[PDB]
């Protein structure tokens, strides 16, 4: 997942066992996102 | 208004932590104040510098 990095405290205050497995990343310009979707 | 249901937030976390806590004095310091109110609900003050 992907998510602004504007709402990521919320991202990481959720209880852990729904938080395992998934990487995410923060961004706030969307230059970043656009190098990451397409590596 | 919304300062005072936060203020309010944190005495009553405060006061649970009397009637059985350890501690019988709360004393917030801006180190301490994640464990009352958690992470911060707001970090930017502009959208951005033009």
């Amino acid at each position: 997942i992907v998510l602004p990095a504007e709402n990521k405290k919320d991202f990481y205050d959720l209880a852990a066992f729904i938080t395992e497995g998934l990487e995410v990343h923060f961004v706030e310009h969307y230059r970043e996102i656009f190098d990451i979707a397409f590596p | 208004r919304n300062l005072q249901k936060q203020v309010e937030k944190v005495l009553r976390k405060s006061a649970y932590k009397i009637v059985s806590g350890e501690a019988e004095s709360v004393e917030v310091t801006p180190e301490n104040l994640q464990d009352f109110v958690g992470k911060p609900v707001f970090t930017v003050e502009r959208m951005y510098d033009v």
